[PDB]
Parts: structure tokens; C-alpha cells; sequence
């Protein structure tokens, strides 16, 4: 859950990978698109609650 | 004459500047990892909710 910490946006799971020194590390994350415009309130009210 | 004299000089200010150039390097790995800390809390507190 942290943010950065495993490639950018909402880490799903990650693979790694040898290399000649080193290591290589696949990240898959979730990205949200196509974002749509709404009205919001805090609270409903109904029967006065 | 003046050669064994200039070596002398020459010898003391390569050891002050090899000297000044350690600490430097000494120096730098200590706000290199300043700066790798400073980049967590800029991705972890100001980025998200820790
Ligand atoms: C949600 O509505 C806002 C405001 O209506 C949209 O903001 C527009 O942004 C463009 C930038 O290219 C401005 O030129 C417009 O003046 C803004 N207002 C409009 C178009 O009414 C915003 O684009 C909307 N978001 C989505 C995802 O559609």
C-alpha cells in the first residue's frame, strides 16, 4: 500500500527478473481512466435524519 | 636547489587536496540518502495517507 513504492498507481502484484548484476522487477498496477462529471453531497436526508 | 624545495610544497598540497576530496565523497553519501529519505515522505505522506 505504499504509494511509489512498487511502480506508479495502484500496485497489483510484481515479478522478478535476473540480470547481470542486478535484478529487474515487473510491476503491475491498476490505472483508472475515462473519468465521467457527477454532483455529490455529504449526506441523504429522509424522515428528518 | 629549488627542485627539492617545490617537491616538498608539491607533496603537502596533493595530500590537503586528496584529503578535502574524501571528505567530500564521505560527505555526500550522507545527504544522498538525506534526499532518498526526503523522496520517500514526498511519495508516502504528501502523495497518500500513511
Ligand atoms: C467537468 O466539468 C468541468 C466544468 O464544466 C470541465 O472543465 C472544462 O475544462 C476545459 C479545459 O479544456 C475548459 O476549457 C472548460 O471551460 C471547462 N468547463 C466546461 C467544459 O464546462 C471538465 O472538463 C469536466 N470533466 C470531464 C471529465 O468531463
Amino acid at each position: 500500500k505504499r504509494v511509489d513504492f512498487c511502480g506508479k498507481g495502484y500496485h497489483l502484484m510484481s515479478f522478478p527478473q535476473s540480470a547481470p548484476h542486478g535484478v529487474v522487477f515487473l510491476h503491475v498496477t491498476y490505472v483508472p481512466a475515462q473519468e465521467k462529471n457527477f454532483t455529490t453531497a455529504p449526506a441523504i436526508c429522509h424522515d428528518g435524519k | 636547489e629549488a627542485e627539492v624545495q617545490i617537491d616538498r610544497l608539491i607533496t603537502g598540497r596533493l595530500q590537503s587536496l586528496q584529503t578535502y576530496v574524501t571528505q567530500q565523497l564521505i560527505r555526500a553519501a550522507e545527504i544522498r540518502a538525506s534526499a532518498n529519505l526526503a523522496a520517500t515522505k514526498m511519495s508516502e505522506c504528501v502523495l497518500g495517507q500513511s
